[PDB]
């Protein structure tokens, strides 16, 4: 610490306040809060003649008067004082862009087009083009970050990802300590490979500009939010982690009291399925910051699972009583509604909080779960389909469909949509034997038992092994290989030893086979065995293994 | 005076039906030789 | 001229006009129907003369060019398809199926690729 921890809140003054005043509401909001948690330098290049029109673009885009301001802008030759326009062009675009067929979800009523950002991307291009300095050398300043960073996002939005990575890292470079900047770069990675690789260009190739940045800042391991960085793409994707845990705990000792930090630290639990641990975390927040209502949503998603209605409740009505309208909101009231069994209004609560951002977090997957519940099958694979498309690294999105196309007949379908979600979250239990599953309809033997295995290995308890040993034999008997059944159905009757003789329905089926091939293999003592092993089950069975018992003791 | 939309043509059917058979051809021939 | 060649089955001077039509018009005519017909043009006849690497390449300028076209997409399947890159194939055919309806050949094309996912056992 010492001057380090000083150094960070000089240049963090900085990132607050002309963030602040360029209008970029979402890296400003990041960086003043984080003024709060942390235990006037002004300027800019301007003439008087010039100055005028920022105070008069700046104070018509806060009264939300969008148009006005490129209309009013339309010849200027300042370096970054051109960006506000083209940003105010860009949403101005943006709010009349729906797309139909999402549209048609979005509201339910049911009932030019994109040359303008070709124009906007034509216009940054000419003026970076025709601009006095370049980004190379140490020149370059804070505005002309902008400038890129505008030019990246409208790239992403041409699904034109392979420039977009370069255009976003060639403005992080001339300005850092950019949050918003960072975000879209997330959207961006969409693999697990890539981040590495990612990585490696961060530690090796990707330098900063030390000109307009502070002391300790220039080298990218003394920076802070490079921290901030790692934590943030290892948890979306867990993949291989490198320095995760060391990097974590000094962001930890910094930083104090800092909601951001806590809230990521404690959605770390839910990620890995600690709900107990989790809700405790979450609850040391909301006393701290009870007006704080990002990230919400995780704290009603968690509370639904262990169903604890009377606690929700209350949480939906402290949420909603301090503000009504807000995406976080809608979402946890529409989440209680799941926990009411009233899976058919809890479509409209979603439907208006999808409103609100039309790119939120996994709110999409949870619209399609309620469809499910109504049996329509149809919304909700097309509501899928939509999750997909603005996050493909949703692992409920790729899971979605594929559960749904299980349903439906042609099970085709399902392989392709199961194994993107495979590769994406590799150590879930049930999705591998899911894909076995739909995979044995494929008729390729071979590779479900390399998945089949595989479930086994990551199902972790021996007790939930027992039905699928079972899945093995069956599909083992499809091929010349009854004493491969024999050996793993043999294993699922040892487990009944581990589970205290359960004697399920599963092991009933599988002691009768065994006597009945022991039978067929003339050990009529060992089949006889098995026969008094089944004293539980339906009547047929009860009847079956008396008569392999009766047929053995007269075979002795 | 006015130009409309220069002619381009696209996949045709034909030959979509052609790469299909084609690729019934060799994911029908290699499990013979695995088999 | 060049879809002229092309129509009867020629395959080369078709390619030698298209190709001095693009060269001629490389600075100008970026957008509006011209550089995208072009390109797709020559892309397609790179597909019927099983040139299959630059034609990757070109489809894919295209398509950074210009995104909202089921065409290029059904056609970018198709080349994958000719070779073994199913998994980048699957994507485009779905993602084309999406901007237009019907695409009866695109919908057999994907349908081959799940028989072809199918009888694959990729780790």
């Amino acid at each position: 610490q010492d001057k380090i921890i000083h150094d960070i809140r000089i240049q963090l003054r900085k990132a607050a306040t002309e963030l602040s005043r360029w209008k970029l509401y979402g890296s400003s909001k990041w960086a003043a809060e984080a003024l709060a948690g942390l235990a006037p330098q002004n300027g800019f290049g301007l003439s008087e003649t010039e100055y005028d029109l920022y105070l008069l673009g700046s104070t018509l885009f806060d009264a939300k008067e969008f148009d006005r301001c490129v209309f009013f802008l339309k010849d200027v030759t300042n370096p970054y004082l051109k960006f506000l326009k083209l940003y105010s062009k860009f949403l101005s675009w943006d709010k009349k862009s729906q797309e139909s067929m999402e549209n048609i979800l979005t509201t339910g009523k049911f009932t030019e087009s994109q040359s303008n950002i070709s124009s906007i991307l034509k216009e940054i291009n000419t003026f970076l083009e025709s601009y006095e300095i370049k980004i190379d050398d140490d020149e370059a300043d804070l505005g002309l970050a902008l400038l890129y960073y505008l030019r990246g996002v409208i790239l992403k939005q041409e699904k034109n990802i392979s420039k977009a990575m370069s255009s976003f890292l060639k403005s992080l470079s001339c300005y850092s300590f950019n949050w918003s900047c960072w975000l879209e770069l997330m959207d961006c990675l969409q693999k697990v490979d890539d981040a590495l690789l990612l990585n490696n260009y961060l530690y090796q190739n990707f330098q900063f500009k030390f000109s307009e940045n502070l002391g300790s800042q220039r080298t990218i391991e003394f920076n802070i939010m490079i921290k901030f960085f790692k934590l943030k793409v290892f948890e979306e994707l867990n993949g291989q982690l490198e320095d995760y845990f060391e990097d974590l705990e000094f962001l930890l000792q910094v930083f104090p009291n800092f909601t951001f930090l806590k809230a990521y630290n404690a959605t770390i639990s839910y990620n890995n399925l600690d709900y107990v641990t989790a809700e405790s975390r979450f609850d040391d927040i909301v006393k701290q910051d009870p007006y704080r209502l990002n990230d919400l949503e995780t704290y009603s998603n968690i509370l639904y699972v262990m169903q604890k209605n009377s606690k929700l409740a209350y949480l939906a009505q402290f949420v909603s009583q301090i503000d009504r309208f807000r995406p976080e909101t809608c979402c946890i009231i529409a989440n209680y509604y799941s926990a009411r069994q009233e899976h058919e209004k809890s479509i409209m609560y979603f439907r208006r909080a999808l409103t609100l951002d039309k790119k939120t977090t996994n709110a999409w997957t949870l619209m399609g779960h309620e469809f499910v519940e109504l049996s329509n099958s149809h919304a909700a694979i097309e509501c899928y389909r939509r999750a997909v498309d603005i996050c493909p690294r949703d692992f409920k999105a790729w899971f979605g469909l594929g559960q749904a196309y299980a349903l439906l007949d042609m099970h085709l379908y399902s392989l392709y949509y199961f194994q993107k979600a495979c590769t994406l979250k590799p150590w879930d239990r049930r999705i591998w034997q899911v894909l076995g599953e739909c995979y044995s309809k494929t008729g390729n033997k071979v590779e479900a038992i390399k998945c089949y295995k595989r479930s086994i290995k990551a199902s972790q308890t021996v007790d939930q092994n027992t039905s699928i040993y079972y899945r093995l034999a069956q599909l083992y008997e499809e091929l010349e290989d009854l004493q491969e059944c024999k050996k793993f159905m043999m294993k699922c009757v040892d487990v009944e030893e581990l589970l205290e003789g359960i004697v399920t329905d599963e092991t009933v089926k599988a002691r009768l086979w065994l006597a009945i091939f022991e039978i067929k293999a003339g050990n009529y003592q060992l089949a006889y065995d098995y026969a008094m092993g089944v004293s539980s089950g339906t009547s047929q069975e009860i009847e079956e293994a008396r008569m392999l018992a009766r047929e053995c003791r007269r075979h002795m | 005076m006015i130009r409309r939309a220069p002619t381009t043509l696209q996949l045709s059917h034909d030959d979509v039906t052609s790469l299909i058979d084609d690729l019934n051809e060799q994911k029908l021939k290699q499990q013979l030789n695995i088999e | 001229m060049g879809v002229m060649y092309f129509k009867k089955n020629e395959f080369v001077k078709a390619k030698k006009y298209l190709k001095k039509a693009l060269e001629v018009v490389k600075d100008l005519d970026p957008s509006s129907r011209t550089t995208i017909s072009i390109q797709l043009n020559l892309g397609h006849t790179y597909r019927k003369l099983n040139e299959n690497e630059i034609a990757i390449k070109c489809f894919r300028c295209v398509l950074e060019k210009n995104d909202k076209n089921s065409e290029i997409h059904c056609s970018l399947g198709y080349l994958y398809l000719k070779t073994k890159k199913l998994q980048k194939a699957i994507d485009h055919l779905h993602k084309s199926l999406y901007l237009k309806p019907n695409n009866s050949s695109a919908t057999a094309l994907l349908k081959n690729a799940l028989e072809l996912n199918v009888t694959l056992s990729l780790d």
